[PDB]
């Protein structure tokens, strides 16, 4: 039952799928009725009751395979919380845009862009695949 | 109580004073190079010397006087020293690389030849040959010294080690004088640069090694070494061979082949 | 000899979690603040 | 190589002392002779202000910033030539 | 010279609880105090120097 | 040509150095310089593990050339077995310094 | 006996997701960030010379 | 006469990315030739190919510095 | 008492702890620097000033992340804490010298900060190439302070390498051969060898820069017949080995972490892993000029450096596959450390592969000095080295401290970091292929989108770094004391308890020769 | 030039750059395949409750995972090296042009026949003409004849720079005291942009390169007009 | 009251591995085929088709009239 | 790994404090600098 | 290595050692579950009987749990095994984990 720091050098108990029979019993000290139960265990197990069998199991082991291998709802907390902090990051970005960044260059104004785009087309920027390739020079429009 | 053979060292201030003295020397150099002042530097050099002195004193206390240097400890010190020497070889390696790089592809600024136009190298058959015979001989006397110490011979140890130191000192004086006499300087392009920096760090190592030998000499005077336990001496001797071998590479490359 | 065990093999106290919070804050905070204040220092010279 | 001598029955103190005084020191004495003979000041070459030499990208941190550390007046010209 | 190593072994093996760097006696303490004073002093002074160099002198 | 005046380890070695040296001469290894030799490691012939306390870490290289070493505390009392190969070890507590 | 995740999992996931989507959509579209998307299919080229 | 030059041709002596020596060499060759011809009583025009090649390859500032140095007596190459 | 213990230490665990503290603090500095980078690049135009201030920031970022965070944490911290425990040694061979290796770091760092405070800082790139780094283009004390900072870090690491090599060769149980030492230990030994051989060459190179700047030498100055390219060879002769130094102990910790959380007693193909680390260590000394494909080098040299660089893929591949083989058939524990490790395996592979792209000098002509290089190295450093450090930190924190982290919080932390670093660096591949140069404070308008998204990702990372501090505070605040650790039979470092006593292995382990 | 949201290389302008695009597609395929396989096997290892935790034999599967990657490397190195030697092939250029790096601009020298040289500076953002590109335009472009083999010689008069034009697959470092050679051949007329590619101080970001490719006849008359 | 059949009880992990490594291999070839069609061949045919009837003078002339060149009006 | 229950439990509220104070110690000083950047850039 | 039948026989014999002790019981099971297989009914039969000789009911039940676990997603295996073990389970009075409620989380 109760494990202590200064027992680290002693054989200990674990619940592990791949180490089914640990080095010590889950419970080492036995009450009077528990002692009587260990005695009865020396006779035919058919005479043991279901409750007695469960009790013998629970003396030897802490959790069953089913208990130890159970899944949990941790993922919800984890994913939820990560989304929360990513969301919080957006607030930092908002603060930064508002108070730190000035206006961007004039070359991003809509009219500048429209003129630059024509010029890029007149110069046939990336004419094979990247940019001008996507412009229909015959119909004077973006390729549908 | 331990039942292994290694040395648990007493908590020590020397690592800290060592590190701080590094900060004072590097700061100091900065201060000297840029703010025309030598004071930080002088302080750094002082604490550096005081650190080295006490630290190695303590090593002597721990070994000769306290007995912590079991064979397993001694074996560790051997690897330590070998590893240290390897690291020094690689340091020198960089300077040789620089030398071979400049001199094998002399650029148009130099006249496109080696030695560069306007450089008149020292004659390698003069003082540099003398320097070579000095270090080589010292390699011999130090081996005599080692053997005498293993054979339990106090007097001849002291004689051979003295001779070895005198030779070290000789090389140093000859080199000081060459430096003074040399018609080229550290500022005479890559010729002066590689020459003085490589032979300069070498000279520094000769001074360190001589000093280490002198420490050995005094420890021997004080009977510290036994005929079988004397690592400090071996270490100094390995270091000393290292110094000698770097010289032979300097001689072949820079004085002879680079002339 | 020295104190051993959880919370004793370390150069800082973990006796009080609030004092600890303050220390960690100063420690990691001074690290993080430094470059901003160095940037500021450069900007305000020339 | 094998040098030209012999011993090898046992390399001890006696042998290394033999080499110290029989070979090493005599070589140092010979080279010392050779050196303190081929010495004598050779005549300093005409000064030519070559741009690959007498480099000054920053003053030296001693003296007047323009003399190398082991400046020898006799043989090391300044960037503007030999000294008086 | 005579071999006085045994006296030094007795001194440094004295069970007085002193760390090796202080075990020689009162001079160890003085030399330690000089060293540490020069180092701590010098370090404060290097911090002062950085402070000074950190600002333009036009 | 020759004389003396250099102390020997016998005369001058001290502290732990001296202890290792004297121990070695009596064929003993109180400071664990040597690798102990395995017994057959059965229940009847267990590996004898000296100790100055009541437990000691054993590392068992189960088969020659295994790269994996199996580590466990060996306690005073009944022989324990290596959890990987079952070879037996028994603690033999105390002494070293008389 | 139900742990932190059994009691709060669903809420932390729901309100975490909602918050993150809301504030990223807001930052992406409402505060004047220039993403500089491709002109292709969006910009009408205009005379520049 | 044997000319009609576009640019310095491939030269198997300097086949790599670093062309510094190609400039230098052709610079020396031109000025060597020029000195040979100006001395022994002959014509500079036979030096012309080296002049074209170095002019094509060498940065103006290099040529310019080299020429200043030849005037000054500080040119480190042999002419 | 306090001074004797923390300023005068000769204890390998205390000195490990000092290194981790130092390392964590450096990480905060390195993180701030990297936010400044990404703030400047987060929208087109000028935020801070011209390229000088900008590159002062870039340079300090790299120096701090490499010499003050990664190396101190992996080698100083994990190395000192774990190596003696994993071989049952009572300490390091040179316990006092070990302390000096630590105390050299604060002064080193102080020198780096000084150089950024005097004059206009060292805006040179962490490579510190002349002539930009020389005394005319970078007049005054900043570059000299940088050089001296590197000298101190260098001495720190050379002495540390000597200490680790000696400890690992000389202080194992007599019956334990080299082929019975854990992979972490191997990884640290091989690292130490590379340090011992490569740092002195850098030392030589930067000394030469120091003398060109202050003593009128001309190693790198064409005027005096020197060569700027000689500097590059000296620096990279160190610099490639350096990156293997930064990843090897990571590889070491990955092997333990993966083995542990797979519930295996041993890594798959131990000898193959030893072989692979050795081969990588050796090959990393003969490939340095792949940093120089654009400097004007002969075609055959370029052919050789391309081919020798590529071969590194083979041993590295054996490692990657062996990690997967270790997972195979495991009883997988999905701990936070395991997540770091699994991320490590994938993202390191990606970065390694983009390194293989760069090995081809043909294509490197176009990629060199672009963001494609930046994306390659941040995959292997910001996701590689850092993931291994995080994995190691969470896995061993309970051994170092005696306390447990909150696992949920740690998984949250992993998740945020993972999104952060990917958002930061993945788009930089596009920026590189399309030609955005390195070390720019501003870029032509076309590159705006990927730079925006990259800076956003860097803010997410910032969030993860903040959360990390809170997580460590929470562990120390709550004081959940470790009880039982599984698999001690194959993880010696855990067997003396958490934390272990000040003195461990005063009585050495017993190992039979048989 | 690069265009907004670009994912890959700028379109090839020279036969060499086309060659690098095909070689990069080939390598990228291999990069996707291997990293996607790794990710796949990770997930495979991780998605079963079946276990096998006893000692696994290694000397058999290590063959496969050494030989396969070795084969893959050779399949990269072959086309890698073919391209590398192509780029080195003797070509006989019609024209030699030098460029010198400076803080912070480029100068060009065309000194085959006449003494032509000029400085090339970034157009300041405040002075862009409508439709011009921020940080990319220069006052004086490097006019060159299209469809001809040109030898570019690169150097610097101060710190390192590096001369790059991504569309033509070019990048040559500019090192003082050194004269680096590359060759340039555009398949098409037009304007081809690049940027200084070695950190060179305060304005490293602001010393771009603009090539103007036109027919020989227009190049000749430009040269003449530029003396 | 029917018994159950003895199922396969050995090598379950190995068998799963073999099955899926073989599957990974098949997907790899399918992606290699796809990629050498939607990327590699697509690229070669784009360049081939572009240059097949490309007229560089005509291209120049269009550029010139649009006004883009310093050296040609 | 198994562990004892916290010796000094840190409740949700206490965590919210530690987390706030942590984030604040990173955000406030940087925020201050960045916010006053313009004041620095021309003064 | 060896054939399937030799392996199983080797394990049957291991567990059938009349005077098998507690340590060998554990070592046997803990080693056996490392392999890529679900132990054959005959091997489990032998292990269970060893549990009986060692008066250890709880380990018998834990053995049945480990069989289930080793089958992973192959849900057919465990009930086949139990079916084959039924005479043994009746003879020794071993209740299954399911009969004991130990299969519920
Ligand atoms: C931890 C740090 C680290 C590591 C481990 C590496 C590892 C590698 N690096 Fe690099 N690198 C850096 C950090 C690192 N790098 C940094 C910081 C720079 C920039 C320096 C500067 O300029 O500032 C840089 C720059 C750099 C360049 C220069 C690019 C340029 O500047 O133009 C090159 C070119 O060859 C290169 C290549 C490689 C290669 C081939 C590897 C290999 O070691 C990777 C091998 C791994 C794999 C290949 C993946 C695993 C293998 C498999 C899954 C098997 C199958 C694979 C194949 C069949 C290919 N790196
Ligand atoms: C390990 C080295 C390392 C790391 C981790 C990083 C991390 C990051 N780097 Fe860095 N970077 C370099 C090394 C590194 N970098 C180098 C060498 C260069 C080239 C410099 C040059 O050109 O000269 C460079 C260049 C570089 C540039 C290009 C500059 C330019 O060309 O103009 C950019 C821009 O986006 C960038 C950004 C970032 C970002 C956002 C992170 C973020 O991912 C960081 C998020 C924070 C962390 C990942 C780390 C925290 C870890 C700890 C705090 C320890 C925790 C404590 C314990 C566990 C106890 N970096
Ligand atoms: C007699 C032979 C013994 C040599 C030692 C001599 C004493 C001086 C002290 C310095 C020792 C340091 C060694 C190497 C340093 C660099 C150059 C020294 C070599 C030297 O001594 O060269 C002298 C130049 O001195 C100069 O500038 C020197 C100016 C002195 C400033 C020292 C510079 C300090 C540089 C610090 C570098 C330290 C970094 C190393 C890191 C190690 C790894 C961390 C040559 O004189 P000259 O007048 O040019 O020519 C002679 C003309 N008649
Ligand atoms: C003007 C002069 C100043 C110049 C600056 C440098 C100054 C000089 C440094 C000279 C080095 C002195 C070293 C003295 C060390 C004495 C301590 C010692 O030697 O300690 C010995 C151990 O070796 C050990 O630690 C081995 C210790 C090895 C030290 C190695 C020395 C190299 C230092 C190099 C530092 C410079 C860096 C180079 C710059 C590029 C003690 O063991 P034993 O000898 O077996 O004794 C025990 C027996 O008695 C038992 O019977
Ligand atoms: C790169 C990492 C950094 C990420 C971004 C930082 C996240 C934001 C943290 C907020 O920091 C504060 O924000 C303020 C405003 O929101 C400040 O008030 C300033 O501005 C005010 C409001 O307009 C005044 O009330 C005050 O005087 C004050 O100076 C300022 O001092 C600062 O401490
Ligand atoms: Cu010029 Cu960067
Ligand atoms: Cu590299
Ligand atoms: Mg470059
Ligand atoms: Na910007
Ligand atoms: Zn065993």
């Amino acid at each position: 039952s109760v494990v202590k720091s200064e027992d680290y050098a002693l054989p200990s108990y674990v619940d592990r799928r791949d180490y089914p029979l640990p080095d010590v019993a889950h419970v080492k000290n036995l009450s009077a009725s528990q002692k009587a139960l260990k005695e009865k265990e020396k006779a035919s197990w058919s005479s043991l009751s279901i409750d007695e069998k469960v009790e013998l199991y629970r003396l030897k082991f802490k959790e069953s395979f089913a208990e130890m291998n159970r899944s949990t709802n941790e993922w919800k907390t984890v994913v939820g919380a990560a989304m929360f902090f990513i969301g919080f990051t957006a607030l930092l970005l908002i603060w930064e845009k508002h108070y730190v960044y000035g206006p961007i260059p004039h070359t991003f104004e809509e009219e500048w862009v429209a003129k630059q785009t024509k010029r890029m087309l007149d110069m046939k920027v990336a004419p094979i695949q990247g940019f001008s390739a996507k412009w229909d020079y015959d119909k004077n429009e973006w390729k549908k | 109580h331990q039942t292994h053979a290694y040395h648990m060292v007493n908590p020590s201030p020397w690592p800290l004073t060592g590190a701080l003295s590094a900060l004072l020397m590097t700061s100091g150099l900065t201060m000297w190079f840029h703010f025309n002042s030598m004071t930080l530097l002088m302080i750094g050099l002082t604490t550096n010397m005081l650190t080295m002195y006490q630290w190695w004193r303590d090593v002597i206390r721990e070994s000769t006087f306290q007995g912590h240097h079991t064979p397993a400890v001694q074996k560790g010190l051997r690897y330590g020293m070998i590893l240290f020497i390897i690291s020094e070889v690689l340091f020198f390696t960089g300077f040789f690389w620089a030398f071979y790089h400049s001199s094998l592809a002399p650029t148009p600024e130099l006249g496109g030849c080696w030695p560069p136009t306007g450089i008149h190298p020292l004659n390698p058959l003069e003082v540099p040959l003398l320097n070579t015979s000095v270090l080589l001989a010292s390699g011999v006397s130090i081996t005599w010294a080692h053997h005498s110490l293993m054979e339990g011979d106090r007097k001849h140890m002291l004689q051979a080690l003295f001779i070895t130191i005198t030779l070290g000192v000789y090389f140093t004086l000859l080199q000081a004088s060459e430096y003074y006499e040399a018609p080229f300087t550290i500022s005479d392009g890559v010729y002066g640069s590689t020459f003085f920096v490589a032979t300069g760090f070498h000279g520094l190592h000769v001074i360190i090694g001589s000093t280490f030998l002198i420490v050995c000499f005094f420890r021997q005077l004080k009977f510290h070494f036994t005929s079988n336990h004397h690592f400090g001496f071996e270490a100094a001797a390995w270091y000393w061979h290292f110094v000698d071998v770097v010289w032979l590479f300097l001689y072949v490359s820079i004085y002879w082949w680079g002339s | 000899h020295y104190e051993e065990g959880p919370g004793k093999n370390i150069p800082f106290s973990v006796e009080n979690k609030w004092r600890l919070l303050a220390m960690m804050t100063l420690f990691f905070g001074s690290g993080f603040a430094a470059p901003f204040f160095i940037v500021r220092h450069q900007l305000l010279k020339k | 190589a094998s040098a030209a001598k012999g011993d090898h029955g046992g390399t001890g103190a006696r042998t290394w002392r033999f080499l110290t005084f029989g070979l090493a020191l005599p070589s140092v004495a010979l080279c010392t002779l050779n050196s303190w003979l081929h010495s004598g000041h050779r005549e300093r070459p005409a000064f030519i202000p070559y741009h690959h030499l007498r480099i000054r990208t920053k003053p030296f941190s001693w003296g007047d910033g323009n003399h190398t550390f082991f400046h020898n007046p006799r043989v090391n010209p300044l960037p503007t030539g030999y000294e008086k | 010279f005579e071999n006085r190593v045994a006296e030094k072994q007795k001194l440094f093996q004295e069970d007085n609880g002193l760390p090796v760097h202080l075990k020689g006696g009162a001079t160890d303490n003085i030399l330690y105090r000089v060293t540490m004073t020069l180092c701590l002093g010098g370090t404060l002074y290097s911090l002062y120097c950085l402070g000074w160099a950190s600002f333009p002198h036009k | 040509a020759s004389g003396g005046g250099v102390p020997t380890d016998e005369e001058q070695a001290t502290g732990l150095e001296r202890e290792v040296m004297l121990a070695a001469r009596k064929g003993q290894d109180p400071y664990n310089i040597l690798a102990p030799k395995a017994t057959s490691g059965t229940k009847e012939d267990p590996n004898l593990v000296p100790s100055i306390t009541n437990k000691r870490i054993v590392g068992c290289i189960c088969e020659e050339d295994n790269s994996t070493v199996i580590w466990f505390w060996l306690h005073k009392g009944e022989a324990q077995r290596c959890p990987s190969c079952g070879t037996h070890y028994k603690l033999v507590p105390h002494q070293l310094a008389h | 006996a139900p742990d932190f995740h059994d009691k709060y999992g669903n809420a932390v996931l729901a309100s975490g997701a909602t918050f993150c989507v809301a504030v990223w959509v807001y930052m992406a579209t409402q505060i004047g960030i220039e993403w500089n998307p491709s002109p292709v299919g969006r910009v009408t080229p205009k005379e520049w010379r | 006469k044997i000319k009609n030059y576009q640019t310095a041709p491939f030269d198997s002596r300097f086949p790599n990315q670093n062309q510094t020596r190609n400039c230098w060499q052709n610079y020396l060759d031109f000025h060597r030739c020029e000195k040979a011809m100006t001395a022994k009583g002959g014509d500079v025009s036979v030096c012309e190919w080296y002049r074209r090649v170095y002019k094509s390859l060498c940065p103006i500032s290099w040529v310019s510095t080299w020429d200043d140095r030849r005037a000054e007596g500080t040119f480190p190459g042999k002419i | 008492m306090f001074i004797n213990r923390w300023l005068f230490s000769t204890n390998h665990k205390d000195i490990g702890t000092l290194y981790l503290l130092f390392g964590a603090w450096a990480g905060m500095v390195g993180t701030a620097l990297s936010l400044l980078i990404r703030a400047e690049l987060g929208q087109p135009g000028t935020l801070l000033g011209d390229d000088q201030i900008y590159n002062v920031v870039v340079t300090a970022h790299a120096f701090v992340m490499i010499f003050f965070m990664v190396m101190p944490i992996m080698i100083g911290g994990f190395g000192n804490w774990l190596v003696p425990l994993m071989i049952g040694a009572p300490d390091m061979a040179f316990p006092r010298m070990n302390n000096m290796s630590f105390w050299l770091l604060p002064p080193s760092f102080l020198l780096l900060l000084a150089s950024s405070m005097v004059e206009a800082g060292a805006g040179t790139g962490w490579t510190v190439y002349p002539p930009l780094a020389g005394n005319l283009a970078h007049a005054g004390a900043s570059v000299d302070l940088t050089i001296f900072s590197l000298h101190l870090a260098g001495v720190s690491s050379i002495l540390g390498a000597i200490n680790f090599i000696t400890t690992i060769i000389n202080m194992k149980p007599p019956a334990m051969s080299q082929y019975q030492t854990p992979l972490f230990v191997w990884s640290v030994m091989i690292t130490a060898v590379l340090l011992l051989l490569s740092l002195p060459v850098l030392a030589a190179g930067i000394t030469m820069l120091l003398t060109d700047r202050n003593l009128n030498t001309t190693f790198f100055d064409p005027a005096g017949g020197g060569d700027p390219i000689l500097y590059q060879h000296l620096f990279w002769f160190f610099g490639h080995p350096e990156v293997y130094i930064l990843i090897l102990p990571g590889f070491g910790m990955i092997s333990h972490i993966v083995t542990y959380y797979s519930g295996k007693k041993e890594p798959f193909g131990y000898m193959g892993m030893v072989w692979a680390m050795m081969s990588i260590g050796f090959l990393g000394f003969i490939v340095w000029a792949h940093h120089m494909f654009t400097v004007g080098m002969d075609v055959d040299t370029r052919a050789y450096f391309t081919s020798a660089t590529m071969i590194i893929a083979i041993p590295t591949g054996v490692k990657v596959f062996s990690w997967l083989a270790t997972l195979h058939g495991g009883n997988i524990k999905w701990s936070p450390a395991m997540m770091w490790a699994l991320g490590f395996i994938f993202l390191f592979t990606v970065g390694g592969l983009t390194g293989i792209v760069l090995a081809n000098s043909s294509l490197d002509i176009v990629l060199h000095d672009t963001y494609y290089v930046v994306a390659h190295f941040h995959y292997v450093l910001s996701m590689g080295a850092v993931f291994a450090i995080m994995g190691g930190f969470v896995h061993w924190f309970p051994l170092f401290s005696g306390y447990t982290l909150n696992d949920t919080w740690a998984k949250i932390h992993f998740a945020i970091m993972f999104v952060g670093v990917n958002m930061t660096f993945f788009p930089q591949h596009f920026l590189g292929l399309s030609g955005m140069p390195r070390r720019y404070s501003d870029y032509p308008d076309a590159y705006t989108m990927w730079n925006t998204i990259s800076s956003m990702g860097s803010f997410i990372s910032l969030t993860a770094v903040m959360l990390m501090v809170f997580i460590i505070w929470e562990a120390f605040a709550s004081k959940r004391e470790v009880l039982t650790v599984d698999l001690t039979t194959t993880n010696l470092e855990w067997l003396n308890g958490c934390p272990p006593p000040y003195h461990t292995f005063e009585e050495p382990t017993y190992v039979n020769l048989k | 030039m690069a265009y907004p949201m670009q994912l890959g290389f700028q379109d090839a302008t020279s036969p060499i750059m086309e060659e690098l695009l095909h070689f990069h597609d080939h390598t990228l395929m291999i990069v996707f395949l291997i990293s996607s396989l790794v990710l796949y096997i990770i997930s495979l290892m991780l998605t079963t409750k079946l276990t096998h935790t006893s000692t696994m034999d290694a000397q058999e599967v290590e063959t496969i995972w050494t030989i396969l990657p070795a084969i893959i490397l050779i399949l990269i190195a072959l086309p890698s090296l073919r391209i590398l030697y192509m780029m080195d092939e003797i070509n006989n250029p019609s024209l030699t042009v030098k460029t010198m790096g400076h803080q912070w601009y480029w100068s060009y020298e065309y000194t085959d026949y006449e003494d032509l040289s000029f400085d090339s500076y970034m157009i300041p953002t405040s002075e862009l003409k409508p439709g011009e590109l921020r940080l990319l335009e220069v006052d004086n472009r490097v006019v060159l004849p299209m469809e001809m083999t040109i030898r570019m010689l690169v150097s610097s008069e101060d710190v390192l720079h590096s001369w790059a034009v991504p569309s033509l697959g070019l990048k040559t470092d500019a090192i003082p005291g050194r004269l680096n050679q590359t060759t340039l051949m555009s398949s098409r007329p037009g304007l081809y942009y690049g940027q200084c590619s070695e950190i060179c101080g305060s304005n490293h970001s602001f010393m771009p390169i603009v090539l103007e490719l036109v027919p020989l006849k227009y190049f000749e008359k430009w040269s003449a007009s530029m003396l | 009251s029917t018994a159950l059949a003895k199922p396969q009880m050995r090598g379950l992990l190995a068998r799963r591995l073999r099955f899926h490594i073989v599957g990974a291999f098949m997907v790899s070839l399918g992606f290699a085929t796809f990629y050498k069609f939607a990327v590699a061949e697509k690229r070669k045919k784009a360049y081939a088709d572009f240059y097949r009837n490309y007229d560089s003078m005509k291209d120049f002339e269009e550029m010139r009239k649009a006004g883009i060149f310093q050296s040609a009006k | 790994i198994t562990a004892k229950p916290a010796k000094t439990p840190t409740s949700p509220k206490e965590q919210a404090i530690g987390l706030s104070v942590t984030f604040l110690s990173f955000l406030l000083p940087a925020g201050w600098v960045l916010y006053h950047l313009d004041n620095y850039k021309k003064s | 290595h060896e054939t399937d039948e030799e392996f199983d026989a080797r394990w049957v014999t291991y567990f059938n050692k009349p005077d098998i002790d507690a340590w060998e019981l554990r070592k046997g099971m803990n080693t056996l579950v490392g392999y890529d297989l679900v132990p054959e009914p005959k091997i489990i039969d032998a292990a269970l009987r060893a549990c009986r000789r060692l008066n250890d009911f709880a380990s018998a039940v834990r053995i049945l749990e480990v069989v289930k676990d080793k089958a992973g997603p192959h849900k057919e295996i465990y009930p086949y095994v139990i079916q084959e073990l039924r005479p043994t389970l009746n003879e020794l009075g071993i209740s299954t984990p399911e009969e004991l409620g130990l299969d519920k989380v």
